[PDB]
């Protein structure tokens, strides 16, 4: 009576956010030290979990 | 029959905009420049649908 | 004794903000990444539900 279970998942890795979701929740979000470029605004190709 | 009305839903013009929805009416925001948000006045309004 | 119902819903698309009502709840809120074109001032043609 001690049963067992079977679930897939399934994580997308490079893709690629739609047009009018592209944007920051507020302006200073999350901001990069001054002198620095933005790793946030390129295309991602990870996963974390 | 009686009354010729129809009952609007929850809508808006921007999935991020929508998304401001689902935490309950109060925190929704109504419009943004041009992209706005309608909630819905229905009998089914407090009920799961 | 199970019954039914019959409603109507009424979705606006491409309708625009009057003239006081086209604003941003703070300077912000949605920002564009830096240096982007801000779909968000556009007409919408769409909507979402």
């Amino acid at each position: 009576l001690v049963g067992a279970m079977d679930l897939t998942f399934v994580l997308p890795l490079g893709l690629f956010n739609p047009a009018m979701e592209r944007f920051a929740a507020h302006a200073g979000d999350l901001v990069p030290a001054p002198g620095h470029p933005e790793p946030r605004a390129f295309p991602p190709r990870q996963l974390f979990f | 029959g009686l009354f010729q009305e129809a009952y609007p839903i929850t809508c808006a013009s921007d999935p991020a905009l929508l998304r401001s929805a689902r935490d309950g009416e109060a925190h929704a925001r109504e419009t943004h420049f041009t992209q706005y948000l309608i909630y819905d006045a229905s009998p089914l309004k407090g009920l799961s649908l």
